[PDB]
RNA sequence: GGCGGUUUUUU
């Protein structure tokens, strides 16, 4: 019974590629095999382009409620 | 599929300068040279100087700005030093540098001028243009003060410095009748006709020619006084040939490594 | 002044300008003059800087106004009203009224 | 060699065809072998490895120069006009996909590959597990005709 | 790695259409 | 030249631990309120925060 | 055979109002036979042009005989015949224009096809009879040869 | 006395723009898609009384505004009695369609009735006659894209019956949502929010105008459809977005 | 403070290449030459060289950057007459021409001195 | 390891 939107705002989505890129950064394994490069934003870039990011997010709502949504869960917009 | 063969022509040779036409050649070539004559041109100058008592008014530095602006001449001595950055050696050897030494002192009571003629270099043919008219003026100095320092002059190109920039003013000029239409005049009638014009006073400009490419490069090479005009453009045209000879050698070998 | 009607082009400048154009399939376009003598356009050069198949049209400053209504409305004289159809210059010049 | 802890066996799927497997390719067990790590092969790698050499034990299956997709295809649209009334299907091994098997006929008038995989309990085609190596080759002669 | 995943693929199954008649090799028995 | 300057964690004031000002005093240029707010306008929050506290004056 | 169009052509005016730029004109010329307007900007410098004069212009879809539709690429080195050898200005153009007298019953008669050479254009009003190799979005060449006469 | 205005311009304005900023530096686009300043308190049941962003609106004009009711009439009813100019716009398998059914005619007829009941809402809501609104969608561009990419070729008769343009506005309008919510008062908000934007929608996808002016096909229609939905939803405000410093 | 040297404008590096050659994927027989340390002087004659050689369809240099000491020369021969010949021989027939340049220039100075 | 004020300049 999930009302928010079913698209990734452009907060959000920077919001989750630095997380990832910092986790990677802190040895951490990848969920997507690297076709050779090392530079953490952007193994996280292609990891939220092939879908495998391991994040939900948690959308609040002005009452207090709050909606997890999955990166591979709700569209991505860019 | 293959280069050209262009003429020469002198009209004008001179101590000074040198006007010439090239026909049958490329507008690229000839600003090539052109560029060539300004910069990539070997010649010798002042570069390293050592000062021990300077006691004039102006600066410390003034002075070896103005000695590296004196030309010095470089006829048969260019060709034969090499550049003090590709010596093979320590200190500036003989072999790729000329030496020069100044101690000027004010002792009478009017003010000296020291010129260029102190210089005393010691070798006879690197002499600032002194030989054949007054001479480089570098400091003025009063009874009490002194100037006391010896320069070592190294060869090297405009590309670095304004030092090594022979030629004083490279005049070159193409199509003098704007036949091609390179330039377009608002008013043709309120220009001038250049020096090398041959059409007719009635007549502002030579009607449009649509098949016609750059040619006849009028140059009037006009040499500072270190290197004579007809050398710097024999040096400029080897220097040129040397660089495409290296070219042609670094891509022989890239392309047999691939 | 490079996109007016009256601006040609040799090959020679042409494969210049196409050197500084960092979206350029690598095909040099049919000349708008192939006889007496190849000459590009400077309309058909800034063609090939539209990216995508773009769509747009846009009046010139020094167009006047009556015009749409008598005719020569697609064809302007003065060489106004730009035309741009699959990313490709047409008609008119470039002002700040379209760049 | 990728990360740590984890081990790697390499075991044979067929002839020339090769494949590896990572434990924790991935390929699940249990936490006793750490005693006796024979156990990850006696009960996993080696009975999954002679499950997918079964198929030699039949004639059907060939190599095809590796599993040349390229072989199949003209193979098969050539025979459909050679000989319509005893069209062939064959069983191959592909040296770019291990733990797939090419199992090449013709379900219409057009070309189409297919592949079968094989797991810990048998084989796996149509989405549907097998127990055993032969119940599977006697099920696609009935329910190929979908 | 230079060695991922391999039976953990999802074998995708094609579509197609043909409205053929029955006229194939019958079936064998298991035994 | 007597323009230029640049700072990566130079010398602190002695009242509010925060970087110093002026490029004499090798200082660090002053985040304006104009641009907290340009800040708070493109939604850069995380960069908001790491501009004025974690390059500006971290405590416990 | 490719041959979109086809006349002779006789000039009767140049930039009535005016010349605007200082490379090229309007020519505003009238066929002989099909009876039919053009209003063509050339490249007055190159290929200069006065009043009374007639050219024999051929719109056409392609410069070989044969008609192999060409790509539309910049290709100089090429020994295949071309129908540009007997012509003495050729302009490569899009139509981007078919203007007609349509109505919401009878079909159209009477068509202007405006087409632009990279910048130089050209219309070429007439029936909507000889006009039906005309079609927008088609790449063209202009081809107009000077007849002494 | 023109340095003395600019520097009295450059001390009042800062001061102004300060106040501006701090009163609503706090209000932002919440996940409730509603604007609530730092109290919760709603400010806007939808952003910009539309629930869109500021940046993928462009100017265009309504085109069933200001008109000539026998101009309206003669360009937007779409007369299935002419056979003539029937077959010359469509083709001769929908001709007779479009004669023969009259479910197709009292379809058309009923989308007559809804663009002249819009037009009237836009004559009381848009007083003095002003054509020219901001809407989210260019759908001139788009149809224009569209004719370029498929090639229609504007001659020719095309292949798209009405009841086809119908079904596909109506079920593009269905899915543009923004009040997600089966509840009446959901439907109502939802209706009231999109309602200027499907009526431009509608002015410029008529049966008429498609079948005479664009001459789209049914490719590109669908074509058309999904890009204008994806427009729209990208241009869907994003929750988390300070509004209130970008007005400020 | 900042100022890079005088010698940096043509000197060459340690490690760094005077010419290096890259083929281009978008076309045929299409090659970018970068070379070090030059100038329009040893770029602008390289291209009107290349461009009076008619199986050379396409030849142009540029600067990336006027700070920058290097230069990217595009070539785009035949299908039968491959870019690195081509630049090879356009250096070649260049250094002839200036050496007969030179020569007629020696013979005419020489003869204006008193003949 | 150093402060307050004023003035002058620059966008
Ligand atoms: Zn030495």
């Amino acid at each position: 019974k999930r009302i928010t939107t079913p698209y990734m705002t452009k907060y959000e989505r920077a919001r989750v590629l630095g997380t990832r890129a910092l986790q990677i950064a802190m040895c951490a394994p990848v969920m997507v095999e690297l076709e050779g490069e090392t530079d953490p934003l952007l193994i996280a870039m292609k990891e939220l382009k092939a879908r495998k990011i391991p994040i939900i997010i948690r959308r609040y709502l002005p009452d207090g409620s709050y909606e997890d949504w999955g990166v591979d869960e709700l569209i991505i917009s860019d | 599929p293959y280069a050209n063969q262009p003429t020469v022509r002198i009209t004008e040779l001179t101590d000074e300068n040198v006007k010439f036409i090239i026909e049958n050649t490329d507008l690229a070539v000839a600003n090539s040279i052109r560029r060539v004559f300004i910069a990539e041109v070997p010649i010798i100058a002042i570069d390293w100087v050592q000062i021990d008592a300077n006691s004039s008014v102006l600066h410390d530095e003034f002075i070896a700005h103005r000695l590296g602006l004196i030309p010095l001449t470089s006829d048969d001595i260019v060709d034969k030093l090499q550049y003090s950055r590709d010596c093979t050696c320590e200190e500036f050897c003989p072999e790729c540098s000329v030496e020069f030494t100044l101690d000027v002192r004010c002792n009478e009571d009017q003010t000296r001028h020291v010129t260029s003629r102190d210089l005393i270099s010691n070798s006879p043919r690197v002499i600032p243009v002194t030989s054949r008219q007054d001479d480089i003026l570098i400091v003025k100095l009063r009874k009490g003060q002194e100037l006391r320092l010896r320069a070592y002059a190294k060869k090297g190109f405009g590309k670095e410095h304004a030092k090594w920039n022979p030629t004083a003013g490279v005049a070159f000029e193409y199509d003098p009748d704007n036949a091609l239409r390179h330039t377009v005049y608002p008013k043709p009638e309120e220009w001038p006709k250049s020096e090398y014009s041959e059409l007719d006073e009635d007549e502002s400009q030579a009607p449009y020619d649509p098949n016609g490419k750059p040619e006849r490069f009028y140059y009037n090479v006009e040499s500072c006084g270190s290197l004579r005009p007809e050398t710097i453009v024999l040096s400029a045209l080897s220097g040129l040939k040397k660089k495409l000879s290296d070219l042609q050698t670094q891509l022989s070998h890239e392309i047999q490594s691939d | 002044k490079f996109t007016k009607r009256d601006v040609f082009l040799e090959r020679g400048e042409v494969m210049n300008l196409l050197m500084f154009l960092s979206t350029w399939d690598g095909k040099v376009p049919q000349p708008a003059i192939l006889k007496p003598r190849p000459l590009w356009t400077g309309k058909q050069i800034f063609s090939l800087i539209i990216p995508g198949h773009i769509n747009c049209i846009r009046t010139h400053s020094t167009h006047p106004d009556d015009e749409d209504s008598g005719p020569y409305k697609h064809i302007s004289p003065g060489d106004t009203k730009v035309v741009v159809e699959n990313g490709e210059l047409i008609m008119g010049i470039l002002c700040k009224k379209s760049l | 060699s990728k990360g740590e802890n984890h081990l790697t066996v390499t075991w044979k799927v067929s002839d020339g065809i090769y494949q590896h497997v990572d434990v924790r390719a991935t390929l699940w067990i249990n936490s006793e072998e750490f005693e006796d790590l024979d156990e990850i092969v006696a009960r996993y790698v080696q009975p999954m490895a002679s499950f997918a050499r079964d198929l030699l034990n039949h004639k059907y299956y060939q190599d095809c120069s590796g599993g040349d997709r390229k072989k199949l295809e003209e193979l098969l649209i050539k025979t459909k006009k050679e000989k319509p009334t005893f069209i062939p299907y064959f069983i191959c091994a592909c040296k770019e996909l291990p733990g797939k098997f090419l199992l090449g006929y013709q379900p219409r008038g057009k070309p189409r590959i297919e592949y079968v995989t094989v797991t810990p309990e048998g084989f796996r085609y149509r989405g549907q597990i097998f127990p055993t190596v032969n119940g599977l080759f006697r099920w696609f002669k009935d329910h190929y005709q979908d | 790695g230079a060695t991922p995943a391999y039976g953990a693929w999802s074998p995708s199954v094609g579509s197609g259409m043909t409205p053929g008649a029955a006229g194939f090799s019958p079936s064998a028995a298991s035994d | 030249d007597d323009k230029i300057h640049s700072r990566a964690r130079g010398p602190i004031q002695i009242l509010n631990r925060q970087p110093m000002e002026g490029r004499s005093r090798d200082g660090g240029l002053r985040f304006g309120e104009m641009e907290r707010d340009c800040q708070i306008a493109h939604g850069a929050a995380q960069f908001l925060r790491e501009r004025l506290f974690e390059a500006s004056d971290p405590y416990q | 055979a490719g041959i979109l169009f086809e006349d002779i052509f006789d000039v009767k005016d140049i930039d009535p109002e005016g010349k605007k730029f200082d490379r090229v004109s309007r020519l505003h010329c009238e066929s002989e036979s099909f009876k039919m307007d053009l209003i063509l900007d050339v490249n007055i410098q190159i290929y200069p042009v006065d009043l009374g004069d007639k050219f024999r212009l051929v719109i056409a879809s392609t410069l070989y005989e044969d008609g192999t539709l060409d790509d539309g690429e910049y290709n100089p080195t090429d020994d295949r015949p071309s129908r540009a050898d007997q012509f003495e200005y050729v302009m490569y153009g899009k139509v981007y224009r078919i203007e007609g007298d349509e109505t919401s019953t009878e079909a159209a008669t009477r068509l202007s096809a405006y087409v632009s050479y990279g910048g130089l254009l050209m219309r070429l009003q007439g029936d909507a009879n000889n006009l039906h190799g005309f079609e927008v979005d088609s790449r063209v060449y202009l081809l107009m040869k000077k007849l002494a006469f | 006395e023109g340095l003395i205005d600019t520097a009295v311009k450059t001390a009042e304005t800062g001061y102004i723009q300060r106040r501006l900023i701090k009163s609503m530096e706090s209000v932002m686009v919440k996940y409730d898609a509603t604007v609530r300043n730092s109290i919760n308190q709603v400010v806007q049941l939808r952003y910009g009384e539309d629930g869109l962003a500021g940046e993928s609106v462009e100017f265009q004009n309504l085109a069933t505004l200001k008109p000539s009711n026998k101009a309206f009439e003669k360009k937007f009813r779409f007369d299935y009695t002419n056979e003539r100019a029937l077959r010359r716009t469509l083709q001769e398998d929908l001709v007779k369609d479009v004669l023969s059914n009259a479910h197709i005619q009292n379809e058309l007829e009923r989308e007559f009735e809804r663009m002249r009941e819009d037009r009237e809402v836009l004559r009381v809501i848009f007083p003095t006659g002003d054509s020219k609104v901001v809407l989210p969608c260019n759908l001139l561009r788009m149809i224009w894209n569209a004719q370029k990419i498929f090639h229609i070729n504007p001659r020719l008769p095309s292949d798209l019956h009405p009841i086809k343009v119908v079904e596909g506005v109506k079920e593009l309008s269905k899915k543009l949502v923004i009040v997600n919510g089966d509840d009446p008062l959901s439907r109502q908000a939802q209706e009231n929010a999109t309602l200027l934007f499907n009526i431009h929608l509608r002015s410029t996808l008529c049966s008429r105008r498609m079948a005479e002016e664009f001459r789209l096909s049914g490719e590109a229609f669908d074509w058309l459809l999904g890009e204008i939905e994806s427009k729209f939803n990208q241009a869907i405000a994003h929750p988390g977005e300070m509004v209130g410093a970008l007005a400020a | 403070m900042n100022a890079p040297p005088a010698f940096e404008s043509f000197l060459l590096f340690e490690g760094e290449k005077k010419i290096t050659i890259n083929k281009d994927t978008k076309v045929p027989n299409a090659c970018l030459f970068t070379i070090n340390k030059e100038d329009h002087t040893l770029g602008n004659i390289i291209k009107s060289q290349l461009l009076k050689d008619p199986q050379v369809l396409f030849a142009g240099y540029k600067v990336p950057h006027p700070l920058e000491h290097k230069i990217i020369i595009r070539v785009q021969t035949t299908p039968d007459y491959s870019p690195q010949e081509a630049f090879t021989n356009a250096i070649t027939d260049l250094i002839s021409e200036l050496s007969l340049l030179e020569e007629r220039f020696r013979v005419a100075i020489k003869d204006k001195q008193e003949g």
